[PDB]
């Protein structure tokens, strides 16, 4: 059995062409396999907790021990099969800085409901067969 | 159980933190929801040296975040790993410092340090036993290197017995982003020269070098910098949480490396750092890592020590590995490099072994040393004060907070003393 | 008390642990399958169903006194259906063991040792010799109505229609009894001194001993030649003898390769460490999973 | 002329499982340890001091 | 009729006490539980007590301000043999410290050792004396050992004391601050110690390298060769032997003068599983080899001075004949001289336990092996080195305020040099013939 | 090539509901692409990934 991993950013381990985080199919069976789903709109992530996942959906895949979100780019790569890119780990998040913690302070919002909208670069479909 | 607390003030100091922060969660296997998920009970037995318990079985940094501007913490509080911090622990202001070591030490400082104050006691007093304290900041800016050391000044009044360490990057005049750097930056080692038991000096031009030169890496970011400096931070306090053959203590460190109390000035070094292109085709071994630890290439201060001579010098190895060939290395290198090494301290080299190594490699050495050769930085931050200080540039804004002439001349005059003394103690002969 | 939520949860607990701590003091003839038989009498009419004062009046016949605030928690927790009336059967239900692995080993063989013929059920009769010939020497093989005599040793039990002694029930009654003895050690003692078996497991290996046994395996090949090397001493023995070039190693092979390493480990401790490094259960492992393990591992 | 077979060329270790004489003797690890026999200081007639009525003689 | 009470303090105190339980409890053949699998009576009480239903509690103390080995110890293999309130654990390390160990932090864990001890000893009514293993340049190990020696002293008086501390190697250490806490140590110890025998490192890092064929070996070795040595010679009081010799004939066969009290120790043979086949393992032989400087295990060479008195201890199957045919062999050789006013100095010990070989361990099976205790004037010279150490460093006073700010006033080291200068002279004054 | 481009069944969902067990496409919406491993490349580390 393989499993896909990651491990936390190094200067050491860092992406051939992305630099940034990893994603890799390993023999380790450790916590690092552990992947979350997360339902697309900033809205309604956090209610969105507990309810069954469907097929065909635009989804998110997050890393637990990181709780980073997998995604792919437009960066070129070269191996037997074709041309073909990277897939890797980052956060694709507006650049605008918002005052949550000021908004803490106030009492406003709360840390579990997030306040940063993330590009369409980090969506992720699963696709299910069409005939049984 | 001799635990210590972590206080960090600053843009740089709050991006020191974060990802020193991240780091160790990594190597304890907390997630970011703050939930153990370790592999050996040897990662549970010694975690509260960092984190402190909640309900549901899950920890919270020991670690105070301060400031004038709510910026920096504003973004940092977005990222991943930003859920471990508890919401009290963020303190700061609605001005901002300016960049201006009076306005962050007399004004917005005084009245605002109430708070952090009042917080850091209470963490203090919550702690069983304190050991020590580590602040990391920079002396070029301003509400860092002011409040900063001032809150260094008021702890240290308030808890006379405990250890202090500080990471100061300390920045240099090749490539500078400050204009007023060397006026904050006498200021700041003049003040905390009388209170910080060590000093711990970082410079970003050795941490370029390094990282392009040794790491290979052609686009490096800050990402980069800060995780080689939360390596170096972690890696002196290894031994504290893990076990190892031989136990060394932040306080068993501070004696065995300060012979005087005024020369607490000290520069640290990480191995091993390869690219990953290069992994396969290096063995990693003791003489390997005591080749690469001793080489003034591969240094974290832009102070070259082959231009002086080492007062005192200091190893931590990580990963299973016998005591032997660590000691004839250690005597070897002694022994060649005599002429590097002053004189009427023979044997002036501590060596400590801890027993679990960095997650992703099987060995690791932290080097930290005491050496004359850090007089340069000194005497050319004073040579830039001066230079400015004669035509009395920029002073206005910092006259115009009751500060005067005098703090500036006492400064370079604690400045010229510490320089006088690195001479006398580097030239004293049996 | 103030049991608003869970509160009914953790105030019916203390009472099933003072139940057991209480029976377990007695640690005699009073037994948790009385209960059972003790509440048909009040039933009347086997509704399951039985009100609080008969509730109380039962447990009060048994010697377990308890409470005002926990006659009224126990009636809250176990009357499912609201009628006011608690189960009894829910009631025993709960507060049973499912029983440990030795002494359902214990159990399993001491049954298994008299069901000789393996039909998975045994005659009330032929018990009967067994508890008896166990308690003295010269009881003589041959008693006039043996049958009916001895049968008081056994009915302990019950038995289906064709009347054998099922194990199902065997090792049922033997674990309701084990609830006032809750001890593993005094526990197999009267198993064994009543049914005049003397067999067990001497011990299981435990986790230390195989975090020394691998430090030392892990520290040895230390010693050795130099620092970098010990890598490719690891792998010019698997070079000597791996003959087919699959790479995979085997029981007796890395038997072969402690021994050649100054290592003679035993073998119950060798296959605890076989059954440690392999997931797989194949019985065969990966070379090169090994030398990362042995090698290339931050934890102990 | 060949060299007889490939296999006939010595090579450090073989099949034997005591391939050398050196480990036979060796201690083998979790061996439970062996009681000595009867061979220690001679002490029969001294406990009549551990003996707990010696003190208090009068 | 006989028991030891062995302390181990400071790190390498208690590293040493693990090696050398774990080869005691091998020898009396105790499981790691405590437990007597069932299995000529015994006489284990001198390590361990009975209980009463099968557990054998050991007669030893652990002592350290720094928790890590306690815990390690509380956690490792041996977690059911050691009783659990005889570890005593502080709070806080000297962090090398002789003062802070000395005056400050070990008055709090003084009380509760002195306690730990009397309970220990009143089940002891033949106790025959104290062992103590102690690390020298370590601070918190240093000063409690140093506070114990004097309320020991006090609270017991005659008892016979015998402390194998490890000394700091001269050319090469660990810590950098070691000379002050070492002769502050050895000034202590010198009138509360009535036997000290000398530890350092780099000699059985020789020994193992030329003898075990070890290129990097690490502390557990060490440990298992100092328990090795220990077992030899205590063997006397627990197995019969031809000659029977206890720790009260010591101090009279080994102390000529109450001030010299310092003696080195040779262990011999030192042979691997993979040479013990090609050796015949003579007497004589491994006799001889005791008696090369190269195989002591201090850095202390005996052909630099006289001998005053000469202890060896054999086990195995040794012949009185051959041990008095060795001996004169030895006193015919001319390279080893003894001091004029000493005509015979030699005494020998006979026991016939052989010793036990441990499991994971590296030496061989051996059916003779000899424990060597000796008096040289040649000791003096790490004493010399040590104080031209301490010279250099409290020339310019370097690291003095980090003693003077905890409590102990600068005279110390006065008073100490002093000291050490008189046993320098003292050496040098029992040297000179008549 | 062969072993890399050998035939596979999908399993089916009911009401489009995933569940444990079943074998499904991961595809990125921003390339519009499906993710595959290389199993023949190896990665620079001591681990096998
Ligand atoms: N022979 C031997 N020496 C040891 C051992 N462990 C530590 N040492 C010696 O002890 C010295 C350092 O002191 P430590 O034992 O580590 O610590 P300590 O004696 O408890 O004193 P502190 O450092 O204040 O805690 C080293 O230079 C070693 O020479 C050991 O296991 N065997
Ligand atoms: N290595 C490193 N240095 C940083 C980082 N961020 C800022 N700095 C340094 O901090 C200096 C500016 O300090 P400043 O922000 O004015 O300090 P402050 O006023 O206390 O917030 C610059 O010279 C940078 O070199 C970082 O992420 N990594
Ligand atoms: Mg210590």
């Amino acid at each position: 059995p393989l499993y896909l991993t990651s491990s936390h950013i190094t200067p050491q381990k860092c992406a051939k062409f992305s630099r940034k985080q990893e994603v890799s199919i390993s023999t380790n069976e450790g916590i690092n396999s552990a992947w979350c789903f997360e339902y697309m709109d900033p809205k309604l992530r956090y209610e969105m907790k507990g309810q069954p996942v469907r097929s065909g959906e635009p989804v998110l895949i997050k890393h637990i021990p990181t709780c980073q979100w997998l995604a792919t780019d437009n960066v070129q790569y070269n191996n037997e099969f074709g041309q073909e890119f990277e897939v890797f780990c980052n956060s694709y998040q507006c650049h605008n800085k918002t005052q949550n913690l000021i908004a803490e302070k106030v009492g406003r919002k709360t840390i579990e409901t997030p306040m940063r909208n993330q590009t369409n670069q980090n969506t992720f479909r699963i696709v299910t067969a069409l005939y049984p | 159980m001799r635990e210590i607390v972590h206080i960090q003030g600053g843009q740089c100091g709050n991006q020191i933190g974060a990802k020193f922060w991240e780091v160790i969660s990594d190597e304890h296997g907390i997630d970011p929801t703050g939930t153990y998920h370790g592999d050996s009970d040897l990662q549970l037995e010694r975690i509260n040296v960092y984190y402190n318990e909640a309900t549901g079985g899950r920890y919270v940094p020991r670690a105070i975040l301060m400031d004038l501007e709510p910026g920096t913490m504003d973004s940092v509080r977005a990222g991943p790993f930003g859920q471990l911090f508890r919401p009290d622990n963020f303190v700061f202001g609605q001005t901002g410092a300016g960049n201006n070591w009076a306005k962050g030490h007399y004004t917005e400082g005084a009245e605002l340090i109430d708070s952090v104050l009042d917080v850091v006691r209470k963490e203090a007093e919550g702690c069983d036993c304190l050991q020590g304290f580590q602040i990391t900041h920079s002396l070029g800016g301003g509400t860092g290197s002011g409040m900063g050391t001032l809150l260094i000044s008021k702890v240290r009044e308030e808890y006379p017995d405990r250890i202090m360490e500080t990471f100061s990057v300390v920045p240099s005049p090749k490539v500078s982003d400050t204009v007023v750097e060397p006026y904050n930056a006498t200021l700041s080692v003049h003040q905390l020269v009388e209170n910080a038991d060590e000093c711990m000096v970082i410079d970003n031009e050795a941490l370029y070098d390094i990282c392009f030169r040794t790491l290979k890496l052609t686009t490096p970011t800050y990402g980069d910098l800060n995780h080689l400096v939360s390596a170096a931070m972690s890696g002196v306090t290894c031994c504290l949480r893990f076990p190892g053959q031989l136990n060394s203590d932040l306080r068993k460190l501070a004696v065995n490396l300060i012979p005087f109390p005024r020369l607490h000035f000290f520069m640290i070094g990480f191995a091993p750092l390869t690219s990953r292109g290069s992994q396969q085709y290096r063995a990693l071994t003791v003489p390997e890592l005591t080749q690469q630890m001793f080489d003034a290439k591969n240094m974290m201060c832009a102070a070259d020590p082959r231009h002086g001579r080492y007062l005192t010098a200091s190893a931590l190895f990580r990963g299973r590995m016998s005591t032997k060939e660590v000691d004839e290395q250690m005597l070897n290198v002694q022994n060649k490099n005599s002429s590097y090494f002053v004189e009427w301290i023979p044997n002036n080299i501590k060596s400590s072994i801890c027993d679990i190594p960095p997650k992703g490699l099987k060995m690791a050495v932290t080097f930290v040393g005491n050496s004359t050769a850090i007089q340069e930085m000194f005497k050319r931050v004073a040579e830039q004060f001066t230079a400015m200080f004669r035509r009395k540039a920029f002073l206005h804004w910092y006259t115009g907070e009751g500060m005067d002439e005098m703090e500036f001349t006492e400064a370079e005059s604690n400045m010229n003393d510490l320089v006088s003394e690195y001479q006398q103690y580097q030239d004293a002969t049996a | 008390m103030s049991l608003y939520g869970v509160g009914l949860n953790v105030q019916v607990d203390r009472i099933k642990t003072e139940f057991r701590l209480y029976v377990s003091k007695q640690k005699g003839g009073l037994n948790v399958r009385n209960l059972r038989r003790i509440f048909e009498q009040l039933d009347y009419q086997q509704n399951g169903q039985l009100n609080l004062d008969d509730f109380k009046a039962g447990l009060n016949k048994f010697g377990f006194f308890l409470k005002n605030v926990d006659y009224q928690c126990l009636l809250k927790y176990f009357d499912v259906e609201q009628n006011g009336n608690v189960n009894y059967l829910a009631f025993l239900s709960c507060i049973s063991q499912t029983l440990n692995q030795r002494r359902a080993n214990f159990v399993l063989k001491v049954f298994d040792s008299i069901d000789s013929e393996q039909k998975g059920a045994v005659h009330p009769f032929s018990l009967a010799e067994r508890l008896e010939v166990v308690k003295n020497k010269d009881y003589q093989i041959g008693s006039k109505t043996r049958e009916q005599l001895v049968g008081e040793y056994v009915a302990q039990f019950h038995k289906n229609q064709d009347g054998l002694i099922t194990r199902d029930e065997f090792v049922s009654y033997y674990e309701d009894l084990g609830l006032g003895i809750s001890s593993d050690q005094h526990f197999i003692e009267i198993l064994q001194t009543q049914w005049g078996i003397k067999e067990d497991d001497d011990l299981a290996i435990t986790k230390e001993e195989v975090k020394g046994i691998v430090k030392t395996i892990r520290q040895k090949l230390i010693q050795k030649t130099k620092g970098a090397n010990d890598e490719f001493l690891l792998r010019k023995l698997f070079k000597e003898f791996d003959i087919s070039n699959s790479g995979f190693l085997t029981l007796d092979e890395m038997n072969a390769m402690l021994i050649k390493l100054e290592i003679p480990i035993q073998k119950r401790y060798l296959n605890a460490v076989f059954s440690q490094l392999d997931r797989n259960h194949s019985g065969v492992i990966e070379f090169e999973e090994f030398v990362y393990y042995i090698v290339n591992d931050p934890y102990p | 002329y060949t060299p007889d077979a490939l296999s006939a060329s010595r090579t450090f270790h073989k099949d034997t499982i005591f391939e050398k004489d050196y480990q036979k003797h060796i201690p083998e690890l979790g061996s439970k340890p062996t009681v000595p026999k009867d061979k220690a200081r001679p002490y029969n007639e001294f406990t009549k001091t551990y003996d707990s009525t010696h003190m208090k003689i009068p | 009729m006989r028991e030891v009470i062995s302390i181990h303090v400071g790190q390498g105190g208690i590293q040493v006490g693990n090696a050398c339980w774990e080869l005691f409890c091998l020898e009396h053949g105790i499981q790691p539980d405590g437990q007597m699998p069932s299995d000529g009576d015994d006489a284990f009480n001198t390590f361990f007590s009975e209980t009463g239903a099968g557990k054998h509690v050991p007669r030893a103390v652990f002592l350290d301000l720094e928790p890590t080995v306690i815990d390690e110890v509380r956690t490792g293999t041996y977690r059911q043999l050691f009783h659990p309130e005889q570890l005593i654990s502080g709070k806080e390390d000297a962090a090398n410290n002789f003062a802070r160990g000395h005056y400050t932090i070990g008055k709090e864990i003084v009380d509760l050792c002195l306690d730990r001890i009397r309970k220990l000893a009143d089940n002891c009514t033949g106790l025959q004396g104290f062992l103590v293993f102690n690390s020298v340049g370590g601070g918190t190990g240093s000063g409690l050992g140093s506070l114990l020696l004097e309320r020991l002293s006090v609270d017991y008086g005659k008892k016979s004391k015998l402390g194998f501390t490890i000394y700091p190697s001269p050319q090469v250490s660990t810590a950098v601050v070691e000379p002050y806490n070492s002769i502050l140590s050895t000034h202590s110890l010198l009138e509360h110690t009535d036997v000290a025998v000398m530890l350092d490192n780099e000699a059985i890092y020789d020994i193992c390298r030329r003898n075990l064929d070890i290129e990097r070996p690490t502390y557990t070795n060490l440990n298992r060769l100092i328990a090795q040595v220990i077992s030899s010679l205590t063997a006397s009081l627990r197995f019969d032997g031809a000659l029977n010799v206890d720790i009260t004939e010591f101090q009279t066969n080994l102390v000529p003068y109450p001030r010299i009290h310092f003696m080195l120790s040779s262990y011999a043979p030192i042979i691997s599983a993979e040479k013990a086949y090609h050796e015949q393992l003579s007497v004589a032989e491994i006799t001889n080899s005791a008696f090369e400087p190269a195989n002591m295990m201090a850095k202390c060479d005996p052909r630099h001075g006289k001998y005053m008195a000469c202890s060896m201890m054999y086990r195995g199957d040794v012949v009185p004949k051959d041990v008095n045919a060795s001996i004169a062999t030895i006193k015919t050789k001319r390279t080893i001289q003894f001091v004029d006013w000493c005509p015979t100095g030699f005494k020998v010990g006979i026991n016939y336990q052989p010793p036990t070989v441990v499991p994971g361990g590296d030496l061989a099976k051996v059916m003779r092996a000899v424990c060597m205790i000796s008096n040289s004037t040649a000791i003096a010279e790490v004493f010399s080195r040590l104080d031209h150490k301490f010279d250099l460093m409290y020339a310019k006073r370097a690291f003095v305020h980090w003693y003077v700010g905890e409590g102990m006033e600068e005279g110390e080291f006065s008073e100490a040099r002093e000291d050490l200068a008189a046993l320098e002279k003292d050496y040098e004054e029992v040297g000179i013939e008549t | 090539l062969k072993r890399s481009l050998g035939g596979v069944n999908l399993s089916y969902a009911n009401e489009g509901l995933v569940k444990f067990g079943y074998t499904v496409m991961i595809e990125s919406d921003f390339m519009n692409a499906v993710v595959a491993s290389n199993i023949w490349d190896k990665i620079t580390g001591t681990e096998e990934a």
